[PDB]
RNA sequence: GUCGACGUACUUCAUAGGAUCAUUUCUAUAGGAAUCGUCACUCUUUGACUCUUCAAAAGAGCCACUGAAUCCAACUUGGUUGAU
RNA sequence: CAUUGGUGAGCAGCGAAGGAUUUGGUGGAUUACUAGCUAAUAGCAAUCUAUUUCAAAGAAUUCAAACUUGGGGGAAUGCCUUGUUGA
RNA sequence: UGACGGAGCCAGCGAGUCUAACCUUGGCCGAGAGGUCUUGGUAAUCUUGUGAAACUCCGUCGUGCUGGGGAUAUUCAACGAGGAAUUCCUAGUAAGCGCAAGUCAUCAGCUUGCGUUGAUUACGUCCCUGCCCUUUGUACACAC
């Protein structure tokens, strides 16, 4: 499966390069489709070439989730490994516990003497889909890295205002039912890519009367994560704050797993450009 | 897909969500669960049989799952794949436990022992490695690549001594007592070994045809000319009529369909072997057909601890002076089938149960397998059921605690009870109830 | 696109999908003639079973299993070029 | 070069791995004299040069 | 023109290459003899491929093992696996196959990690 | 936050004159040039065949009878008055 | 100090009027052994010819026959089918 | 499970003409700028590749902790493995041990890798605390 997954990556990124290469054909095919729709003349480049028209006879019978999650978006529920950095502190192990309670279908793995190459190999041949790696700074958890496993993308975030369900009070147990999700003003294309990354690690299709909600609210490139349970009363909704609250900032999104760091970057945070603090999702 | 052999129907069809082509399957003992493994997916698909859904997909192999089996006693799944790895899944009962066993080369043909304690794999080195399951250690291997008859094809340019094509076994099966292994592959020798001594019992040539390909190890050098062999010239345009002058063999086709579309001679090969559950035979699915091999005991005098005074004449003298137990065990020690038959029909009905209680413990599988393969065809139905009732009531605790010894002898007894005796009883029960209805009611006008 | 069904299906495409050409594009030989020579000489198996005719068509899944046979002199010489030759497992 | 090392394909066979050889560390031995001359000069050659 | 057989043993990051050739009987690890393998309480882990099958197997071959990497106990485990599978491979190739699989039965009945290392780990529970 | 109208700003779009070739004669023009049963020599291009290198890989396999070649051993001849 | 690298010089040991390596040719096998030829119930084998000719038998409205074509578009002149005109 | 003092021996990551102190005492040259030389003190995870530490082996000692101003050339602070409670954890795992890096966010009061040594105990059960699902078999035989 090493040979097969290597050449499956090779073929997928060949198809990716081919589509961005010949996606001018998609738009001049759309141009002559709309020109046959409303009977208007064809521009000169399309009017003089005989090849694209006699190919349009065939291509006339051609014609949402993205490329890595498309094959099994709503079909198979995810399987998520949650692990810490290495020799973790006790508040980081508590945080990894709380994150595996946050995601259903997530188990927690103990990290120590696990090289991240063969941890990626073990994970993606025992068939998990996601890996969430947590990093601390003297107790305070500072980063998390979400990896989608069939050679998919890794989004690396840094966590900022972390309050933990342990560190509040002995408040009881969590709900662990399949939750609804709330994704607030992820307006740009990077926001939609991160929405897809972040929501394809919950189990698909929660109940309509499921009583547990977990919200990712983008507020100036700072995705505020809160978790809630509720009961819909006669005048409004009464919201109770269960589970950890923090703010994650996306600082990298690359197109391989964790193991290589030779992956083609899709977006990494340009921090010292001149226009650093003017635009969001920069 | 599942087939009910009573109403002749396909009552279930299990598919994966991936549309892959399955190359091996294995069913649970109590047919709750059916698993199947492909040659292009690395998972093992586990469907339930009652609800038709996919129950799970077991992942963990990193090569195509070549062979599966379910242990018929403790219900553990032994899978084996081309990543040189056999792998033991405890599926039922809260565990979900996987145990990998590494092996030397890539496994084809796993078979499980009848009592589920052990599992023997074939490997592409041409070796058969027999593993314990509970303590997953190698209990013993057989080196099986030198006792294989790999022929030379007509079209290949490398000798049979050097051909690497078919020096391994792609299908193996344990004996039903658990002490032998029959095996065969894409070569024309089917070999049966005994596992406790790890030695070759016997090697059979599956075909001596020259119209098939992989038969001769040594091809005739009169056919090799100054341009190619003489059996590679297609003299199919010398044929009388068009329908066999036609060449419809599209080029690189191996193992497709429709033998006319291949251009090459059919190779000789065995795809599956099986030991018979009832009577001392095996069957191998060659290209000529289902070859069926069995031992008959009309020939091959093979006695069992006889002495100087144990003779056919001495057996019939003890029968004429009517010591029936002495005559019967003298017949067993000669182990001549006509003597066992003669004494077995000379014993009378009043002292069937005395003789049957006093047969020694070592001659018990002999009399059980004799009564089995006799009473399938012979017409003394009440006599053979008298003997079976006497033997099972006499020593049926010994059979119960030596199950696998009497597992291919007691299973041919209930090929006699349910297939001739119960059919006869069904006919007379039909006659009884038609008589009762035809004389107990009122057909008046 | 569907005009690939008329433009870009081609005997040279079906031929590029043969086994010596898959061998050459997998770098398992130096050229297509030497790949034909090597599998006429009976070194190349796909999966477990040896393949002997050069016309064999090697699909997308089945080109992850083109290897040499074990005990082949060519497998022996590339392992011993990188002096990783383990004579335990015959090569 | 790291991309090539990952995509190596270890069933690779070029015929010049009958002359070229790899040392114990795994790297390549390049004969620093030539490869148009032979390194060891035979005994008649050494007789004449001496 | 001389018979020689090279095998490899490996544990955690140790590696041990054993060359077996037809010789006088001398067993060497890193140039020093086999009786100087440290840490000297695992010298019998190195010695057990020898004593399992008797020194008359070794009395005509001479093995030499180059060990690199790992720590102390990884090195003695790679040494013993290299010695074991080197002796079995020499007996397959230049001595008879009956003795080869008698040696395989002896080493496998003691422990088959003398012949097959545990290679790919872990498990995602 | 969404489309019209105007204003603005930008992109693209010219084909003529002449010659030659294209009809198993003739591409339409008389302004143009070619109709011959082979004799030899030299030079040049190409392909086989035999051997072969990079550089290997596989041996239609065994046994016998005969013949040849090479390297040692041996004998003979020449050789410190000088072989290689 | 290794060479599990080349080339040489020699011992021990092996060792019956020599030894080693390569190669051309032929023969027997490579499937299970009933003889040669022809105009064949017999001739011949040194020969079939100067009896080798006659008679008899023998001729499907099947007076039907590409089961044989790489794909898209055509087919002037052909060719096929059908109609038709004049004999 | 010590304290000294030698010896043995084992890794894996890491290669941007780049990698890195401070405060002084003075002599001379020079117009000054500054240069050179000399000197003492403080700080120090060394400087780019060789190598580790734990470990193994060998000799010696031998097991009731600590203070400043007073007295001659003893008596007035914290502590000898940490309470109630609470948290986390199932195999190359827990824990020990060092070695490198410092990667546009985070980090140096540290963070992340990298190897080395590597176990005890569960691997069952829903009894407790919980959480979730179903309550027409539907889905086609047979059986229930």
């Amino acid at each position: 499966m090493l040979r097969r997954q290597a050449r499956e990556r090779r073929e997928y990124l060949y198809r990716k390069a081919q589509e961005l290469q010949d996606s001018q054909l998609q738009q001049k095919r759309q141009i002559i489709k709309q020109a046959l729709a409303q009977g208007k003349p064809l521009p000169k480049e399309l009017a003089e070439d005989e090849s694209l028209q006699k190919d349009f006879r065939y291509d006339q019978s051609l014609k949402q989730v993205d490329d890595e999650y498309a094959a099994t978006s709503g079909i198979m529920d995810p399987r998520i490994i949650v692990t810490t950095s290495r020799d973790p502190s006790t508040r980081l192990s508590q945080f990894a516990k709380e994150i595996k309670l946050l995601f259903p279908n997530a188990v927690r793995l103990n990290r120590g003497n696990y090289v991240m190459p063969n941890l990626v190999d073990a994970c993606k041949k025992s068939g998990t889909t996601d890996l969430v790696v947590l990093h601390e700074h003297r107790g305070v958890p500072t980063s998390l890295t979400i990896s989608h496993f069939p050679h998919g993308p890794t989004a690396q975030f840094s966590l900022h205002n972390v309050v933990m369900r342990h560190d509040i009070i002995n408040a009881g147990n969590q709900s662990e039912v399949n939750p609804h999700l709330i994704f607030d003003n992820f307006t740009t294309a990077l926001g939609k890519r991160v929405v897809c990354i972040l929501k394809h690690l919950f189990n698909a299709g929660p109940k309509k009367d499921s009583e547990r909600v977990i919200t990712f609210a983008n507020r100036g490139d700072f995705i505020s994560v809160r978790q809630h349970v509720y009961v819909r009363t006669r005048e409004g909704v009464e919201i109770a704050e269960v589970g950890p609250r923090f703010e994650m900032r996306l600082f990298e999104l690359r197109l391989g797993t964790l193991e290589n760091k030779d992956a083609d970057v899709e977006w990494q945070l340009r921090r010292f450009i001149r226009t650093a603090n003017k635009k969001d999702y920069l | 897909r599942a087939w009910d052999l009573i109403r002749y129907r396909n009552f279930r069809t299990f598919t994966g969500t991936e549309r892959i082509q399955f190359n091996c399957l294995a069913v649970d003992p109590s047919g709750e669960v059916v698993c199947a493994g492909s040659l292009d997916n690395f998972d093992i698909h586990v469907w339930s049989v009652q609800t038709g859904q996919l129950l799970d997909a077991l992942s963990g192999h990193e090569g195509p799952v070549s062979c599966l089996s379910f242990s018929q006693e403790n219900s553990v799944l032994a899978s084996a794949s081309w990543d040189k790895t056999i792998r033991i899944w405890s599926i039922f009962g809260r565990s979900q436990q996987v145990e990998p066993i590494e092996v030397y080369s890539d496994v084809l043909a796993l078979s499980m022992r009848p009592d589920g304690k052990e599992v023997a794999v074939s490997t592409l080195k041409g070796q058969i490695s027999i593993f314990n399951i509970e303590d997953a250690k190698q209990v013993g291997n057989i080196d099986c690549r030198k006792d294989i008859i790999s022929g030379r094809f007509n079209q290949d340019r490398f000798t049979a001594k050097n051909s690497e094509r078919s020096k391994f076994f792609t299908t193996i099966h344990y004996s039903f007592d658990g002490m032998a292994i029959v095996a065969g592959g894409n070569n024309n020798s089917i070999c049966l070994y005994d596992v406790p001594n790890e030695v070759l019992l016997k090697r059979f040539i599956v075909s001596r045809n020259m119209a098939l390909n992989g038969t001769l190890e040594f091809l005739n050098s009169k056919k090799m000319t100054e341009a190619g062999s003489l059996d590679l010239i297609d003299d199919a345009g010398e044929n009388s009529d068009l329908e066999d002058r036609i060449d419809n063999s599209l080029p690189g086709s191996q193992r497709g369909g429709d033998l006319s579309t291949r251009k090459m001679r059919p190779e000789v090969r065995v795809t599956s072997v099986q030991f018979s559950p009832t009577a001392n035979a095996f069957a191998a699915a060659s290209t000529e057909g289902l070859l069926i091999y069995s031992t008959n005991d009309t020939i091959l005098f093979d006695p069992f601890d006889l002495d100087v005074d144990v003779t056919p004449h001495s057996t019939v003298e003890a029968l004429r002076e009517k010591q029936f137990l002495n005559a019967l065990v003298m017949a067993f020690r000669l182990n001549e089938e006509y003597l066992i038959n003669k004494v077995y029909e000379a014993i009378p009905i009043k002292e069937i149960p005395l003789v049957a209680s006093n047969i020694p413990a070592i001659y018990l599988p002999r009399i059980l397998k004799f009564i089995g393969d006799f009473a399938i065809e012979s017409q003394h139905i009440e006599f053979n059921l008298i003997w079976i009732k006497a033997l099972l009531s006499a020593s049926g605790g010994y059979i119960n605690e030596h199950k696998y010894l009497f597992s291919t002898a007691m299973r041919s007894i209930q090929r006699f009870i349910v297939r001739v005796a119960k059919e006869v009883v069904n006919t007379t029960t039909d006659n009884k109830y038609t008589y009762r209805f035809l004389v107990s009611t009122d057909g008046s006008m | 696109k569907i005009s690939d069904l008329e433009n870009k299906v081609t005997v040279s495409a079906i031929c590029r999908r043969r086994l010596p050409v898959i061998m050459h594009r997998l770098k398992m030989a130096e050229t297509i003639q030497d790949a034909v020579k090597f599998i006429e000489q009976g070194h190349v198996r796909v999966g477990p079973n040896l393949i002997n005719d050069p016309a064999y068509l090697v699909t997308r899944n089945m080109e992850d299993y083109v290897t040499w046979v074990d005990n082949s002199k060519i497998k022996k010489t590339l392992l011993r070029y990188r002096n990783q030759i383990d004579d335990f497992d015959f090569s | 070069l790291r991309e090539k090392a990952k995509e190596r394909n270890p069933d690779e066979y070029y015929h010049a791995m009958h002359s070229r050889k790899t040392d114990a560390k795994g790297l390549l031995i390049s004969s620093r004299h030539g490869d148009e001359e032979d390194e060891s000069l035979s005994m008649d050659q050494v007789k004449l040069l001496k | 023109a001389v018979p020689s057989v090279q095998t490899f043993g490996k544990k955690k990051s140790a590696t041990a290459v054993a060359h077996v050739k037809a010789g006088k009987g001398l067993i060497k690890v890193n140039g020093s003899p086999i009786t100087l393998v440290e840490p000297e309480i695992l010298r019998f882990k190195v010695y057990e491929p020898l004593l399992l099958v008797g020194l008359d197997k070794f009395s005509n071959i001479d093995i030499r093992v180059r060990v690199t990497g790992g720590g102390h106990v990884s090195q003695v485990y790679a040494i013993r696996q290299a010695i074991a599978k080197g002796l079995v491979a020499y007996h397959q190739k230049y001595v008879d196959e009956q003795s080869k699989n008698e040696l395989k039965k002896a080493f496998t009945s003691y422990d088959r990690t003398l012949l097959i290392a545990d290679s790919r780990r872990p498990e995602p529970k």
